[PDB]
Protein backbone atom coordinates (compact mmCIF):
# COMPACT_ATOMS: atom_id res chain seq x y z
CA UNK A 1 0.00 0.00 0.00
CA UNK A 2 1.25 3.70 0.01
CA UNK A 3 3.07 4.89 2.50
CA UNK A 4 0.14 7.28 3.58
CA UNK A 5 -2.34 4.69 4.00
CA UNK A 6 0.19 1.58 5.70
CA UNK A 7 -1.42 -1.76 6.07
CA UNK A 8 -1.28 -2.63 9.28
CA UNK A 9 -1.33 -6.44 10.86
CA UNK A 10 -1.77 -7.64 14.04
CA UNK A 11 -0.20 -10.52 14.70
CA UNK A 12 -0.64 -12.96 18.04
CA UNK A 13 -1.57 -16.43 18.80
CA UNK A 14 1.12 -17.95 16.59
CA UNK A 15 4.36 -19.59 16.86
CA UNK A 16 7.19 -17.19 15.20
CA UNK A 17 9.20 -18.50 12.70
CA UNK A 18 11.85 -15.88 11.70
CA UNK A 19 13.52 -18.17 9.07
CA UNK A 20 12.09 -15.54 6.44
CA UNK A 21 14.15 -12.81 7.50
CA UNK A 22 17.36 -14.79 8.03
CA UNK A 23 16.75 -16.71 4.62
CA UNK A 24 15.83 -13.96 2.35
CA UNK A 25 18.26 -12.34 -0.18
CA UNK A 26 16.36 -9.06 -1.30
CA UNK A 27 16.62 -7.19 2.50
CA UNK A 28 18.94 -4.14 2.05
CA UNK A 29 18.14 -2.66 5.41
CA UNK A 30 17.33 -4.88 8.48
CA UNK A 31 17.58 -2.86 11.28
CA UNK A 32 16.58 -3.43 15.00
CA UNK A 33 16.07 -1.26 17.67
CA UNK A 34 15.77 -2.60 21.34
CA UNK A 35 16.24 -6.04 20.31
CA UNK A 36 18.99 -8.09 18.61
CA UNK A 37 18.12 -9.16 14.56
CA UNK A 38 19.50 -12.62 16.20
CA UNK A 39 17.89 -13.08 18.86
CA UNK A 40 14.57 -12.58 17.68
CA UNK A 41 14.07 -16.44 17.90
CA UNK A 42 14.51 -16.84 21.53
CA UNK A 43 12.03 -14.37 22.80
CA UNK A 44 7.77 -14.10 23.50
CA UNK A 45 6.49 -10.90 22.43
CA UNK A 46 2.85 -10.17 24.06
CA UNK A 47 1.96 -8.91 20.56
CA UNK A 48 3.48 -8.02 16.77
CA UNK A 49 2.27 -5.37 14.10
CA UNK A 50 3.41 -5.72 10.84
CA UNK B 1 2.34 1.42 71.52
CA UNK B 2 4.41 1.35 74.80
CA UNK B 3 7.59 0.07 73.25
CA UNK B 4 7.39 2.75 70.39
CA UNK B 5 11.33 2.99 70.78
CA UNK B 6 11.64 -0.70 69.81
CA UNK B 7 9.11 -0.52 67.46
CA UNK B 8 10.70 2.18 65.60
CA UNK B 9 13.97 0.75 64.87
CA UNK B 10 12.30 -2.22 63.56
CA UNK B 11 10.11 -0.12 61.36
CA UNK B 12 12.69 2.08 59.99
CA UNK B 13 15.26 -1.09 59.46
CA UNK B 14 12.98 -3.20 57.50
CA UNK B 15 11.35 -0.25 56.04
CA UNK B 16 15.00 0.70 54.54
CA UNK B 17 15.55 -2.92 53.82
CA UNK B 18 12.04 -3.02 51.82
CA UNK B 19 13.09 0.04 49.70
CA UNK B 20 16.57 -2.23 48.98
CA UNK B 21 14.99 -4.29 47.30
CA UNK B 22 12.38 -2.01 45.53
CA UNK B 23 15.23 -0.28 43.67
CA UNK B 24 15.58 -3.28 41.68
CA UNK B 25 12.67 -3.01 39.64
CA UNK B 26 13.45 0.38 39.09
CA UNK B 27 14.94 0.92 35.21
CA UNK B 28 17.46 3.80 35.96
CA UNK B 29 17.30 4.60 32.44
CA UNK B 30 17.61 1.06 30.95
CA UNK B 31 15.13 -0.63 28.63
CA UNK B 32 14.24 -2.93 31.72
CA UNK B 33 15.08 -3.30 34.94
CA UNK B 34 16.08 -7.00 34.89
CA UNK B 35 19.91 -8.05 34.00
CA UNK B 36 17.95 -11.48 32.13
CA UNK B 37 15.84 -9.58 30.22
CA UNK B 38 18.30 -7.36 29.09
CA UNK B 39 20.78 -10.23 28.06
CA UNK B 40 18.15 -12.28 26.53
CA UNK B 41 17.57 -9.76 23.45
CA UNK B 42 20.26 -7.60 22.81
CA UNK B 43 24.14 -8.22 22.20
CA UNK B 44 27.21 -7.90 23.94
CA UNK B 45 28.00 -4.19 22.41
CA UNK B 46 24.71 -2.99 23.28
CA UNK B 47 23.55 -5.06 26.22
CA UNK B 48 27.13 -3.57 28.07
CA UNK B 49 25.22 -0.11 27.86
Amino acid sequence: ASVYAWNRKRISNCVADYSVLYNSASFSTFKCYGVSPTKLNDLCFTNVYA
Amino acid sequence: SALGKLQDVVNQNAQALNTLVKQLSSNFGAISSVLNDILSRLDPPEAEV
